[PDB]
RNA sequence: AUGGAGAGUUUGAUCCUGGCUCAGGAUGAACGCUGGCGGCGUGCCUAAUACAUGCAAGUCGAGCGAACGUUAGCGGCGGACGGGUGAGUAACACGUGGAUAACCUACCUAUAAGACUGGGAUAACUUCGGGAAACCGUAGCUAAUACCGGAUAAUAUAGUGAAAGACACUUAUAGAUGGAUCCGCGCUGCAUUAGCUAGUUGGUAAGGUAACGGCUUACCAAGGCAACGAUGCAUAGCCGACCUGAGAGGGUGAUCGGCCACACUGGAACUGAGACACGGUCCAGACUCCUACGGGAGGCAGCAGUAGGGAAUCUUCCGCAAUGGGCGAAAGCCUGACGGAGCAACGCCGCGUGAGUGAUGAAGGUCUUCGGAUCGUAAAACUCUGUUAUUAGGGAGAACAUAUGUGCACAUCUUGACGUACCUAAUCAGAAAGCCACGGCUAACUACGUGCCAGCAGCCGCGGUAAUACGUAGGUGGCAAGCGUUAUCCGGAAUUAUUGGGCGUAAAGCGCGCGUAGGCGGUUUUUUAAGUCUGAUGUGAAAGCCCACGGCUCAACCGUGGAGGGUCAUUGGAAACUGGAA
């Protein structure tokens, strides 16, 4: 019965992190698009996409090699 | 996470010990990773110091814990400040 | 630490690399001590190395990159 | 044979015809499904009870049951005894092996068994068909 | 070499093939009818059926919200390891042997190092309101090693962290540590199951995962599997081991360890290093009760217990003293993990319900033709003994620190549920009894009622009037706290025959051709090295069997070093025979 303290606590912690990771899926998403928007964002938005995965790269909600293929997925297309 | 087997051998009321590098969650007589030697805690033995450490100077040297109150017989020894 | 060496014939080739290898191999039975013979159809990829009817050539395990290929050589000294 | 059609057809032991071939087996009450359990007793509840004659090298006559066990599988097992039992409607606790000369019974019923405990007027067979009061 | 035996039964008699039954060991065993001891190991195998009822992982405020060294709740970890059962699975799930130029990891401890600047917010708290309570929201706050912004730092082709003792937290390289995937060989029965497969088998991408990949979709195409038994049904968790066997082999999988798979049944994610999670959430379904019926609950395959079914397998038990297991600086802490007593004769053994005597010795049983043998030196009634019974001191496992002196190491003061055990010392006669047989296999013989009847039966078979085979009696034989019976396996069985059988008449030769797949091959000379022979390694854990040794009053039982852990793995090596090629 130690569980029903657990119950609300990932509660909290999901619901904190489905909006940063929204936002980390998001702020990757008019990169790659930018680049073939030929837009004025050929700089500025990947290293906001960089900053993303890296914040999102602090805590543990997401793998390390995933970040790899972010990285490898955005810089590698320039 | 490393620790020093000290399991409930031997015939029942008469509880002996082998000494062995074991895991902190693997239970007793679990999965052993090497031995350590063995001290007979029979109370009527006069030699029993059974360490030959050259095959357990590895253990601490390398990341190793005490073991769960059986610092005495890590008294009798000395392999520490060594290093 | 090294890869698998086997050597053999094959039967065939389609497109796409479809190097399978024949292996044939002896073996006792377990209890009759006859020397019984078998084979293993195995296989690997290359660009247009082989052919039908005898491209007998050393294979090399490796990591998969197929759904049953698991050997990377194809290096070749007996053919037709 | 030569060994070519010995590593081809490799030998095959003898079958095991089984002694108490009505028995080892109890079919389940919800899954509804025979099993296998090698028991060496079984209940049983009686139906009839008779008594042929011919036993052709043998000439006496003698009785016998038609129980049936756990979940009804119906057998004809010998009783035991000079004496025997007054019950139609019994818990036996049958038993192997075949009294011979009757076609048709493998089996015995253990005498006792919380139905009926055998023969009063016996006394120096003392565990064979149900007897007691013996102080040896 | 420490290593193997047979008998009965087909006929008026004899050989010979052939079945059938015994004599030996076994066990997670039960049932009858009689029962007193001690030292251990073990107890729903049929229902992975349903759970009335109480209990099986909780700890912590020196970081910060209440009274006079006692409380919150944050949060920090921990519930992914212990424990439990075999339902499913004929599979890279296991067993053995390798691969990572496919890969991951905080908790422990090597280094090389940091904690800058803040700011905003919210539980608790109170207050309101509604609902038999259950559920909740509003209102105003306030915290916190709980969140979060900017500062400058490796590991991508240029990038982010820190709130604690005094006078602890985090960012990289590491080790060990646990994982994950793939590969060669080894994995039961049915041919009265012979055609399977359609993202199925390849290619290029696009993604996605810790990681390659038909893992998923976009096209391109044609494949891939199989008499070296694919697919289908049925049954089964595997293994070091255990039982048997002279050996080859055959049969098992609960104890005790390795590894899977599963938690009312089905799905899918969450936080987390790590679960698609037994004592968690969400969905649908079937059980199940509380019931202002308004909504709201749980999972016995964790201990004991009831109902069931069973041939059958039990305390609704006590305690952390030890061992380890978490938390907390440290005491302390929760533990049906574990340690003990229940409870059953469930196996294994270790003793003793009596002792020196004691004239045919007996009154009374049986044989009797009785004259005498038998129980029988049995018995008395002398002489002999504490094992059981009233009291005793009854005190083996039983250790190790949060300190001070020296420079995490030494000596020196801190902890018992079962409290029976070992003990000693008076000294009783308290039931070592009962089972089964007695014609031969196979030691065990006489009388009485009984007359093919009632009845024994492993096998041949015993009783139709005098049965040593029925039922008693007496005596004898084997047993031992049991005996015997039914049930399963192995040998005997060379009755599945590779060691180690046969096919004329006994069971057994296709009706006889021509023939592919497969099996085997004359003579010689060369080279090779797949089978072959050999030796240097890495490995087949430990507990157990085999002998040696210490200890348990010897015994059952325990610890020590070795056979010894099989077909294997890589190179050295020899080339007579089988391949392989001239
Ligand atoms: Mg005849
Ligand atoms: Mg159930
Ligand atoms: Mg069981
Ligand atoms: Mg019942
Ligand atoms: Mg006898
Ligand atoms: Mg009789
Ligand atoms: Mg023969
Ligand atoms: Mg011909
Ligand atoms: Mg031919
Ligand atoms: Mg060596």
């Amino acid at each position: 019965k130690s569980a029903i303290k657990r119950v609300k606590t990932t509660e909290k912690a999901e619901a904190r992190n489905i909006s940063q990771k929204s936002a980390m899926r998001t702020a990757v998403k008019n990169a790659k698009t930018a680049v073939s928007n030929n837009a004025d964002n050929k700089n500025e938005l990947v290293s906001l996409a960089v900053k993303l995965v890296d914040k999102a790269a602090q805590s543990n909600l997401i793998h390390s090699n995933k970040a790899d293929r972010i990285k490898s997925q955005l810089m590698t297309a320039n | 996470a490393v620790k020093i087997r000290l399991t409930r051998l031997g015939s029942k009321r008469n509880p002996f010990y082998r000494i062995v590098v074991a895991d902190a969650r693997s239970p007793r007589d679990g999965r052993i990773i090497e031995q350590i030697g063995t001290y007979n805690p029979t109370s009527a033995n006069a030699p029993e110091i059974k360490v030959d450490e050259a095959l357990a100077l590895k253990w601490l040297n390398d990341g190793a814990k005490p073991t769960d109150t059986v610092h005495n017989i890590l008294s009798k020894e000395g392999i520490m400040k060594k290093f | 630490n090294d890869r698998k060496v086997y050597v053999g014939k094959v039967v065939s080739d389609k497109m796409d690399k479809t190097i399978t290898v024949l292996v044939e191999t002896y073996k006792t039975h377990k209890l009759y001590g006859k020397r019984v013979k078998y084979s293993k159809k195995y296989k690997t990829h290359d660009e247009n190395n082989s052919a039908k009817l005898g491209d007998i050539v050393k294979i090399q395990e490796t990591r998969p990159l197929s759904a049953t290929k698991r050997f990377r050589l194809v290096e070749i000294v007996e053919e037709s | 044979p030569t060994i070519n059609q010995l590593v081809r057809k490799p030998r095959q032991s003898k079958i095991k015809k089984s002694d108490s071939p009505a028995l080892n087996k109890g079919f389940n009450s919800k899954k509804k499904k025979f099993t296998d359990l090698n028991s060496p007793q079984k209940r049983g509840v009686c139906t009839r009870v008779g008594t042929m004659t011919p036993k052709k090298p043998n000439s006496a006559l003698r009785k016998y049951a038609r129980v049936r066990l756990s979940n009804n599988i119906e057998i004809n097992a010998y009783i035991p005894g000079i004496g025997h039992n007054l019950q139609e409607h019994s818990v036996v606790l049958v038993r192997g092996g075949r009294v011979k000369d009757l076609p048709g019974v493998r089996y015995h019923i253990v005498r006792g068994a919380l139905d009926t405990s055998g023969v009063d007027g016996r006394r120096q067979g003392r565990s064979l068909y149900g007897t007691k009061k013996p102080k040896n």
